[PDB]
Formats: C-alpha cells, structure tokens, sequence
C-alpha cells in the first residue's frame, strides 16, 4: 500500500500492515528520534536524530534500551514478559506509531505510551504494549517510546554538565517534541495529545506536568498505578552523587569530569553488574537510578510543586490495581515467595514491615504495626499476609495517587479516578497476590482480542469497555460514554472513584482513606519530631 | 548436573555444569535481585550473596 510509505521531517519510512479481528492496521516501528547515545554522548541529554537519504525500514521493533534483566524465577511468564524481547543496546532511542487503516482524513486524538519498570527496565516493544486493538477498536493515533533507563538514564552528578541527571526524561521530551512535528504525517492532531503511562510510566507522565518546558507538548494526562510524589520515584542531589560516585568506585573510577570520562569508557554490562550494590538499605519498591531533585527538570521537589501549581485546564484520570503490594513481596519479604501461599507468622510480618517501609523510626514501624494490625485476629496468617500487601502497596502507590488527585482536583484540575478489581483468568501469579501491578494494562490495550491468547468472552468485552474509556477521555477528557452509570468526578471532599471488573461502573467513596491519613498527616508529623 | 546460566543481561538457559557445583548470585540484602547463575561456586561479598549446591539438577534456582 501507498498507506504504508509515510514522509516525516528527516525522511522516507516504510511501514506495515498489521491484522487484527476487527481489520487492518498501520504501523511503523522502530523510527529513530535521537542520535544515538553512545560513546561521549553517553549520560548526555539526547540529541536529535539527523535527516537520513533513503527509506527507513519501520518494519519491526529496535533494541531494548540497555538494562538489568529479571531472572528471579528462570521459565516463569509472570516475571519474563516484563523482560527485554530484543537485543539490548545503547543505540535504543526510537518510537513507534500505529494508525488506523485506512489513513483519518480529519486530524484524530494522540495517545503517548510511557512504560513502567522502575526506571532500571522497561521496552516500548514488548507484547502487552501493542498499540494494533487500540487504534483499529477506537482510530486513535498512538505512540510509544523508548528512553534510557538505569544508570545510562538516570545517574546523575548534579550541577555537572558531563551527567546532568533526568536524561531519559529527556528522551521522553525528545519523542513529544517529534510528536509535535510529524504526527500529522499519520492523520495525528498534535492539538490533541493525552499522554498516559503504568508505574514509572506514570510517575513520568507526572513530572511532565510538573516540568514547564514540557507543558506545550500535551494536553491530558492518565496515571495508572504511579505519581511523581511516590517515596520511590525522586531522590535529592545528596543521595544520586554518593550513589553515582559508589558505582564509580566499584568500577575503579578516580573531579566530576574525570569521573564521567571515566565511567565513559566501561563496557555497558560491567555498569549494569553493578547498579544494585548502590542502593542504600534493606526494601522493596525501590531502585538505583531515578529522576533527581536538581533544579532544573524539576524546579523543586514534587510534593512542592504540587501544593503550589495551577492545574486549571487540565483533565487528569488517575487510577490503581486492587493488590498494588503483593508483586514486590517476593523481592525479600520473609515468607513469602510464589511457590507456595506465603501464610507468614505475625514475626515474620513484623520483620516484613522493616523492609516494606524503608528508613523509619523504630517508633514510626509500631505506629504501622498497630494501624495495619486487626486486633481481633492479630496473628492469622492469610489476614498478615493482606495487610503487609497493603503496607508496601500503601505507602508506594495508592497514599501518592490519592493525595495527588486531591491536590489537583482542588486546585483546577478536572479528575477521574479508577480502582481496577479484575484478576485476568490467564493470570500466571499464585492467587494470594490477587490483581498485582501491571495487570490492569493488557486489558487497556486489548490483548484480550488477540485469537493466539486464552482469554474469556466477558473479558474480550470488558476490554472493549475499557478501550472506549480511556479513548473518550483522549477525545473530550471525560471517559463518560454519553449518555446513560455514570462515572463522576474525583474531588477531595467526595472522593469519589469507580470499580472497573466484569460487572457494571459502581461509584465508591474514599482511596483507602483511612490509611491514607497515616501515611500523609500523621507519619511526617512523627518523623518530624522523632 | 544440569544448571541454570545466565548474567545480569542475559535470560537463564541450561547448562552441563556436570561434576562442578553450581551458584546463585543475588544481592544479599532486599531487594534480593537475582544477578548471576552458573557453574562453580564463587566468593561472594557484603552486598553479594552466593549459594552453592550440588544436587538434584536446576538447583541453582
Ligand atoms: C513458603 O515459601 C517460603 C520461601 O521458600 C521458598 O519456597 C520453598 C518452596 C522452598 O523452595 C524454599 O527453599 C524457598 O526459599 C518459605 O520460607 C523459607 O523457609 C525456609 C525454612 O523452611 C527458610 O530457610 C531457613 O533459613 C534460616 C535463616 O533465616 C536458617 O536458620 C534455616 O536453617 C533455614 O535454612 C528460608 O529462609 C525461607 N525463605 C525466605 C528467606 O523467604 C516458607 O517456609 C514456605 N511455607 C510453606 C512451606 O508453606
Ligand atoms: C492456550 O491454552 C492451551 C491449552 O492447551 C495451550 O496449549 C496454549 O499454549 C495456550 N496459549 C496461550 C498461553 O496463550
């Protein structure tokens, strides 16, 4: 087809057809938006790729970006469809662009893709992020990038110009800005861009709104499972130098511009060998490399910035899976592992609590003990096992979502909030950890429609359900299928949020309400005094 | 024996480590990411935890 030869900026591309049961689709993979950060350009802020002579085969996916890989349980689905499905390379900065067949003639509403992984892994290639049911069930354009992850992403010297910080922020800007001048190439409107993103995904997408520079590039915002203001997503200019300079002694690295010439000349694995010694204490949920506080991508810290800005214009959907802890129990958690049912002892819970709430008094860890005890039935086993869940899935996900949307939907924003309580049937987690993080995205993208994959007729529906969702919040900023139940705002008085299963829209009160005023009112008041 | 293989940047494949032992590298403290497995049994560190084994095959797991 003549729908498959597309002219942007820097040249020709040849993409291809893709099938799915509703019909065709366009897609055109692997476009390069950056000149590849390799060699002196490592740890820089990227660069634009430069005009090519020829035509571009966007046929299929590039690298993933240089990472770890999770190899906690070798053959286990659970853990390995998160890993990367290519090669790895440094040479990773580029996105992909799925459009309906045929071709929009009126400029139609962009959906950006940011994925999740910590800020150590992650890969715009990966099966549960394909764009095809998507745009061919609601003729969206949609894109996903790549950007840098780990230490080639996220170390940070700061105040240097040699490893500035945030870098792979920046390559997400980078692709934004591409998206601004070549979207309409595909049948994009670049006046309409919502962009939307899981875990660090969503932390991502909230330091976008909370960065200037980055404010002309979008227009809507989707967090799912995530917020730049989680405990895990920023760190100070303190902490990244003595992160980054440790990494460099373990490499031998003896002056911060020595230090980075230094670290350039490291073959990419020898880093990667190394990223995890540097973490501070004993955790879950928490990384190596990470956007820093600098001054410059972030002015200030999130919470600062959220408590001062002006959201008037905005539309923001924020959402959670109904078991956010379980997944990262497994990490360290004694007890637990996903071979049996982790009925821990309420000993072994109350070590767990030490290593799910991180740099506490030993004050501040009885204060979660009494708040996340039933005292009623303060040693059953199954009941220790949910509620060291909701400490870990508590303090990092759903008390930072939940006072986000509050402070938004007070401050302008318009807010939708979602609670998602749907245990995929196909799901190859053990059934203690529930609907764990990242499980409410295959549904989001409509993996169910694919004929190759297990999945029920409810659920096939269900994803359609949700598909129209989030596309109507992409269109308007409001997900209501006009007309006839619907979905209201969230505001910081009703608190008001929606269930998203198999059956119908039920309206709820409260994001886990009363936990949520410990870990926000209560914890820093004691932190702060003991 | 047969055990698992594999680096910091490579999936876990299988491997004829035979008469040797086999190894498991992880971060000794949480979170407890699993860096390394292969054939020998290696020194491990402060923040590297290595376990050795022999016996039965995939043991190294
Ligand atoms: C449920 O699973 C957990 C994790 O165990 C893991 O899964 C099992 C199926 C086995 O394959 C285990 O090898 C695997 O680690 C069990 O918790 C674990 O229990 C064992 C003892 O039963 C602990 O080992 C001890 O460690 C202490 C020091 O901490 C030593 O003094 C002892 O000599 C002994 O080696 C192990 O630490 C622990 N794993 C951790 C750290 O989480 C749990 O028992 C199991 N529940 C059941 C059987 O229903
Ligand atoms: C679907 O289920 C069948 C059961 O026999 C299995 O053979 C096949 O591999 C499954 N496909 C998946 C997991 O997508």
């Amino acid at each position: 087809d003549a729908e498959l030869l597309v002219t942007v900026r820097g040249g020709r591309l040849r993409g291809i057809r893709l099938k799915t049961p509703g019909g065709p689709v366009s897609a055109f993979l692997g476009i390069p938006f950056a000149e590849p950060p390799m060699g002196p350009r490592r740890f820089l802020p990227p660069e634009p790729k430069q005009p090519w002579s020829g035509v571009v085969d966007a046929t299929t996916f590039q690298s993933v970006c240089y990472q770890y890989v999770d190899t906690l349980y070798p053959g286990f689905e659970g853990t390995e469809m998160w890993n990367p499905n290519r090669e790895l390379s440094e040479d990773c900065l580029y996105l992909n662009v799925w459009t309906p067949y045929p071709r929009p003639t009126s400029p139609t509403p962009v959906l950006v893709w940011i994925y999740g992984g910590g800020f150590y892994s992650g890969a715009s290639s990966l099966d549960v992020y394909d764009g095809r049911f998507l745009v061919q069930a609601e003729r969206t354009v949609l894109v996903s990038m790549n950007y840098r992850v780990g230490a080639f992403g996220f170390l940070a010297l700061p105040g240097s110009r040699e490893a500035p910080g945030n870098v792979g922020l920046l390559d997400q800007r980078l692709a934004l800005q591409w998206v601004q001048e070549n979207v309409a190439a595909f049948g994009g409107d670049p006046t309409s861009v919502t962009l939307f993103g899981e875990s660090a995904g969503a932390a991502s997408v909230g330091m976008h709104l909370l960065s200037p520079p980055s404010r002309g590039l979008f227009h809507r915002a989707v967090l799912q499972s995530g917020a730049p203001n989680g405990p895990w997503a920023t760190v100070g200019m303190g902490e990244a130098r003595r992160r980054a300079t440790q990494l460099a002694h373990l490499v031998g690295c003896p002056n911060d511009t020595e230090l980075v010439a230094c670290l350039r000349t490291r073959p990419a694995q020898v880093l990667v060998n190394h990223e995890w010694h540097v973490l501070p204490q004993e955790s879950v949920f928490r990384f190596s490399f990470v956007p820093v506080v600098d001054g410059d991508f972030l002015s200030d810290t999130p919470e600062a910035l959220i408590n001062a800005g002006d959201f008037h214009g905005l539309q923001v959907l924020v959402g959670v899976v109904k078991d956010e802890g379980s997944y990262f129990l497994v990490y360290g958690a004694p007890g637990f592992s996903k071979d049996n049912e982790s009925l821990i002892s309420r000993a072994e819970f109350l070590a767990g609590v030490r290593v799910g709430v991180p740099q506490v008094s030993d004050l501040a860890a009885e204060a979660v003990v009494l708040h996340y005890t039933d005292w009623l039935h303060p040693e059953d086993p199954a009941r220790l096992r949910e509620a060291l869940s909701d400490v870990v899935g508590d303090h990092n996900v759903v008390c930072p979502v939940a006072q986000l949307a509050g402070r938004l939907a007070a401050q302008g924003a318009r807010v939708y909030a979602y609670v998602f309580e749907h245990r995929a049937s196909t799901l190859s987690w053990p059934l203690w950890m529930g609907v764990p993080h990242g499980y409410e995205i295959e549904f989001i993208f409509g993996i169910p429609l694919d004929p190759s994959r297990n999945y029920t007729a409810e659920e096939k529906i269900f994803a359609q359900r949700l598909m129209r969702y989030w596309a109507n919040f992409a269109r308007t900023g409001d997900p209501n299928e006009p007309r006839d139940p619907q979905w209201p705002p969230y505001t910081a008085g009703a608190q008001q949020y929606v269930s998203l299963d198999l059956r119908p829209l039920e309206v709820r009160r409260g994001l886990r309400a009363q936990a949520c005023a410990f870990w926000n009112r209560f914890l820093p008041k004691l932190l702060s005094a003991t | 024996t047969m055990c698992y293989s594999h680096t910091t940047t490579s999936r876990a494949i299988l491997t004829n480590c035979g008469e040797n032992s086999c190894y498991r590298k992880s971060r000794r403290h949480p979170p407890k990411m699993v860096l390394g497995r292969g054939c020998g049994c290696p020194p491990g560190d402060d923040n590297l935890e290595v376990k050795c084994c022999t016996s039965p095959d995939k043991c190294n797991y």
